[PDB]
């Protein structure tokens, strides 16, 4: 592919858990880009979070510029890694900005590529927060650690709703609309969140 | 998909010819159905489930009730696009109770040679357009 010799060394020594390595990777090194992905390609950040590696991980959240931050703590979610999902939520990144609370769908002009896998698309669906994702793997420690932090489900409006922000929903890409709302109920649904939500649950 | 699809077809003829091992291509016909079936419930999008629904005019559902692919054509990725062309022109019937179906149904018996005359205008009016429609017709 485009890589060098250099970054697949740091993406190697990160997948594999190479404590040692990625830190003289990341000191007093002007090349070896923190965020370097291959074309078809995990992020070094997706791959430290995929093997699970607390240290890596925190290591590369040293840097401030750094991306798919969003979709490695999808990632995280997605399994047990309670750890590095609190790692993760540690970044100021969700402490000063909306993404947390917000789908990655409209939570922004989307710019960046904060919740972006591989190429094209993301790891779920666009309308995935990471509560509802929590939510749908009944991970009882994440849902409660996403839910301290601010972050819930918000409520789908009525079925048949006609405010502004439904029918420009309703007016395109319906299905997309429709699968949101499922996704909603399902994490609204689930044991872990009808617990841990509300009080009298 | 479409290799898929015609891979099924092949499969349940050979199963009908064959008559010694019908299971075996019996078998591998549901196996093609199935991957169909799972290509079509990744969709995420309008945009996904139209393009699995016709290539470059349904051509794939139709291709596939040809073929009798029951759980491609039932899958409600599929019903939610042939709901929303089965009621165009008019959405807000769609969500009625039956009774008012057959409210609409005995008006337009009641009215049917009215409906009739006028449909040479239809074309330039607004109301030929929920004549035309594909759910108009099946009541007319
Ligand atoms: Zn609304």
């Amino acid at each position: 592919t485009s890589l060098t010799a250099e970054e697949e060394r740091f993406l190697d020594a990160a997948e594999y858990g190479n404590i040692p390595v990625v830190r003289k990777m990341l000191e007093e090194s002007k090349t070896l880009n923190v965020n370097c992905v291959d074309y078809m390609g995990q992020n070094a950040l997706q791959l430290a979070v995929g093997n699970e590696h607390l240290e890596v991980t925190e290591l590369l959240l040293k840097k401030e510029n750094l991306a798919r931050i969003g979709d490695a703590l999808l990632l995280a979610i997605s399994k047990g890694y309670v750890r590095i999902v609190e790692a993760i939520l540690n970044h100021p990144g969700f402490a000063a900005s909306k993404r947390l609370t917000l789908s990655p769908c409209e939570q922004e002009l989307q710019d960046d590529d904060f919740y972006a896998y591989d190429e094209d698309g993301t790891r779920f669906s666009p309308d995935i927060t990471p509560i509802i994702l929590a939510a749908h793997c009944q991970k009882y420690e994440v849902v409660h650690m996403l839910l301290m932090k601010g972050a819930r489900i918000e409520r789908p409006h009525d079925y048949f709703c006609k405010c502004g922000d439904c029918m420009e929903k309703q007016r395109h890409d319906s299905f997309s609309h429709s699968r949101s709302r499922i996704n909603a109920y399902k994490g609204l649904a689930s044991p872990a969140y009808l617990s841990l939500s509300s009080e009298d649950p | 998909v479409l290799t898929a699809l015609e891979l099924s077809n092949e499969l349940a003829k050979l199963a009908n010819i064959e008559k010694e091992f019908k299971n075996d291509y019996r078998k591998l016909s549901m196996q093609c159905k199935d991957f169909v079936v799972g290509v079509l419930d990744l969709c995420r999008d309008s945009e996904e489930v139209e393009a699995i629904l016709n290539g470059d005019s349904l051509s794939r559902v139709k291709l596939a009730i040809k073929y009798e692919v029951k759980k491609f054509v039932a899958h409600p990725n599929c019903q939610q696009q042939l709901l929303t062309i089965w009621y165009e022109n008019l959405s807000g019937l769609r969500e009625q109770t039956i009774a008012i179906k057959c409210l609409v149904v005995l008006v337009v018996a009641l009215g049917l040679p009215f409906l009739a005359i006028g449909y040479w205008i239809a074309p330039c009016s607004r109301l030929g357009k929920i004549l035309r429609s594909p759910f108009m017709k099946f009541v007319a």
